[PDB]
């Protein structure tokens, strides 16, 4: 619910329950610091600077230097179907590889899962 | 330990639920089952029955009678499961009546865990008003609407994402597939499910980063999240774990998630500060033509499609939009969000979002190619088919055409 | 009607204290089952005029303005529109300070659900009674009505329910926060062998 639902705390639940509505606030030292949490994103290793270790990097590589340098959580892949094929095709439709291994090589047309902090 | 599993006891749900549960590559399968239901089992349900002879037994009563509940010796059950029927022609009929179970539950027994659907997100306040209910503890009630169009919204933002949470929790085992198509890869992924553990001692001063990158390097498990009355998702680089966190943990089998801990060395946003929040608007302000969508250039913006009437029912396209306006985001990023389908039929919903920016609607079909190109379809970020009256129809197949 | 219509924020920055709220689940299309009469002993004369005690109402605006015709010459009279199911609504009318709460059923006659039956009702008592304030609501009394007898049952937690046993046996039945139609069938063996409705009742 925390994950998929934007945010689910106890003080939203407890104010959900008082009120069954929501209404506007205003600017404090407190509730700013709030917005300090982690989205869902997606990264191509095309034009970034980690699209030099696209070509044949380790996937861990790639994971444990996206941490140790924006603290850039990344856990998933989206691959081209026949992207593994040797035979060029004009076929776009990706699928989902779920927590690939250390020893996980690259396509430099790769589109990578990934979660980045906020300003 | 015995659990009782009463509702809408359908027999392809029970087969489900039965596949699911009783996994052989789960750790421990010795608590038992027990079933109720007014609706006397069909032979194929007792052939299903005698197959899993040793691990479930069936009762015939009503969960509102106290002595069919005495019968089953709830008060000697760890937990109560409730199904409810996903496929009922009226949502709210089904909610009253798994809160009336939920109630006579409570009553029968105040501290027992009850799991139970929802099909309304908004009779969850409902469900939470029940002195006895303290979600705290474990009571825990899930929200089919508000999950699916969770999953949906989060797709929006990031294609894939719905599928990658939704085999997290189908527990599988892992099969080699040896034709070099996307199918073994695929297959590889979907091999890993979710799993809880409290981390080792060890690490206590240690940032969060680096317990990752430590813990992924030596015995390949990562990190998603930890407990802190909070759940933390990522912190970075400025908080010190405390101990007994419990991280979240994907493996998967629970036997490396076990290696963890044997270790060897102006009002623009909601009160709450949530989401961004903004004056209440009249539909006449968010109503467009053909025209003004022509002239409105859009583009990285997300289109959703819904067909129903005044006569279909409630989607809840409030809970769709919640999660796209978290105050994670910054205003300019957020992504425009239009509407195509029935006026008459989302002005029902209107008034619960008046509170949201950056909202269009164009009446009319999304059937209507003049209305897609008008839109700019082709330069939305995603597209979301939805269709209120999926349920009512008449025809038990043909769905969705 | 409008001079006794209270919003909110007005039923909130006033005081009420030793006062009688009402909920009613009703609408246009609901049955009348009147409320001059339930107003009445409170509105009669042998109660001084300082020591009477205030009603307030809550349920809909409909209802409500339906009944109002044969209401508003009563005094200390107020109109809450909304619904009792909200909590935010029930701390604005102060109930921790309030005498006594009173639940009614508008709708109770024209439902043919066998299921379902003062479900609303069940659902409002166990709301009140979960209250929490700065102390929680199981000290609040109050008392419903019931159109079935068997769903007396779901109005306690502490209790020992148990079909078989009939109606003023049970718990809330015996402690008086309970009432139903269902008691006053006796009434008419009772009148036919005495005078006491004559004068008494």
């Amino acid at each position: 619910r925390t994950l998929v639902t934007g945010g689910a705390t106890p003080e939203l639940e407890a104010l959900i329950a008082e009120e069954n509505a929501l209404r506007g606030g205003y600017s404090t030292p407190q509730t700013l610091a709030n917005r300090d949490r982690c989205r869902v994103a997606q990264l191509a290793l095309l034009d970034g600077p980690f699209a030099d270790l696209g070509d044949g990097g380790c996937y861990g590589d790639l994971f444990c230097k996206a941490l140790k340098t924006y603290n850039m959580l990344c856990f998933g892949i989206y691959r081209l179907r026949d992207a593994h094929l040797s035979t060029p095709s004009q076929c776009t439709k990706r699928y989902v590889i779920t927590n690939p291994p250390y020893e996980f090589e690259l396509v430099p047309t790769d589109l990578i899962f990934c979660l980045m902090q906020f300003d | 330990k015995h659990i009782v599993v009463c509702g809408h006891i359908t027999l392809e749900s029970v087969s489900n639920f039965l596949k699911d549960f009783l996994h052989k590559d789960r750790d421990d399968v010795n608590v038992e089952i027990v079933f109720l239901h007014n609706i006397s089992p069909n032979l194929e349900l007792e052939a299903l029955f005698k197959r899993h002879f040793t691990q479930v037994e069936f009762y015939q009563g009503s969960v509102l009678n106290p002595h069919d509940l005495a019968r089953v010796k709830i008060e000697s059950a760890d937990a109560c499961l409730i199904l409810a029927n996903k496929y009922c022609a009226d949502p709210d009929a089904e909610d009253a009546s798994n809160i009336m179970r939920v109630i006579s539950i409570k009553n029968y027994h105040p501290k027992i865990r009850i799991i139970t659907q929802m099909l309304q997100y908004h009779n969850k306040a409902h469900l939470l008003n029940i002195p006895s209910w303290n979600w705290k503890e474990g009571d825990d009630a899930i929200c089919l609407a508000e999950l699916k169009l969770g999953f949906i919204a989060q797709s929006c933002l990031a294609q894939g994402l719905s599928t990658m949470l939704a085999n997290l929790f189908s527990m599988r085992s892992f099969i080699k597939i040896e034709e070099d198509t996307w199918q073994k890869y695929y297959l590889e992924g979907v091999s890993n499910e979710m799993y809880t553990e409290y981390l080792s001692s060890a690490f206590v001063g240690l940032s969060f980063p680096t317990v990752c990158e430590l813990c992924f390097v030596k015995l390949k498990l990562l990190m998603i999240a930890i407990e802190y009355s909070r759940i933390l998702i990522n912190p970075g680089n400025h908080l010190k774990i405390q101990e007994g966190t419990l991280g979240f943990f994907i493996a998967s089998d629970a036997k490396e998630v076990k290696r963890a801990f044997f270790y060897c060395k102006v009002k623009k946003y909601d009160s709450t500060g949530m989401f961004h929040w903004c004056a209440p608007k009249e539909i006449e302000k968010v109503i467009l033509t053909r025209s003004e969508a022509a002239m409105t250039v859009l583009s990285g913006h997300v289109v959703v499609c819904i067909f129903g009437d005044v006569s279909s029912a409630l989607i809840g396209l409030r809970n769709l939009v919640m999660p796209l306006r978290a105050s994670n985001f910054h205003y300019h990023e957020l992504k425009h969000i239009v509407f195509v389908g029935s006026i008459e039929y989302l002005k029902r919903e209107w008034e619960t979002l008046h509170n949201f920016p950056k909202v269009s609607i164009l009446p009319g079909t999304p059937l209507s190619r003049a209305d897609l190109r008008a839109v700019n379809i082709n330069l939305c970020d995603m597209c979301v088919i939805l269709s209120a009256n999926q349920n009512n129809i008449d025809d038990t197949s043909l769905q969705d055409k | 009607i409008e001079k006794v219509i209270l919003t909110r924020s007005e039923a909130a920055m006033t005081v009420l204290s030793g006062h009688v709220v009402v909920c009613i689940f009703g609408d246009v299309s609901s049955a009348l089952i009147g409320l001059r009469n339930l107003v009445m002993p409170l509105r009669a004369s042998n109660f001084h005029y300082h020591e009477l005690k205030h009603i307030v109402f809550v349920g809909s605006i409909e209802y409500l303005k339906r009944e109002w015709e044969t209401l508003h010459n009563f005094p200390k009279v107020s109109i809450l529109p909304g619904t009792p199911l909200s909590r935010a609504d029930l701390r604005a009318v102060n109930i921790n300070l309030c005498d006594m709460c009173v639940i009614l059923s508008a709708n109770q006659n024209n439902i043919d659900d066998t299921s379902l039956q003062d479900k609303e009702c069940i659902l409002a008592s166990l709301n009140i009674k979960s209250m929490q304030f700065d102390t929680t609501g199981v000290n609040i009394p109050i008392i419903t009505e019931l159109v079935n007898d068997t769903n007396v049952q779901f109005l306690d937690q502490d209790d020992d329910d148990d079909p078989d046993t009939e109606l003023y046996l049970t718990q809330p039945f015996a402690c008086g926060t309970a009432f139903a139609v269902s008691v006053l069938d006796s009434l008419m063996s009772a009148t036919y062998f005495n005078d006491n409705i004559l004068t008494l009742i």
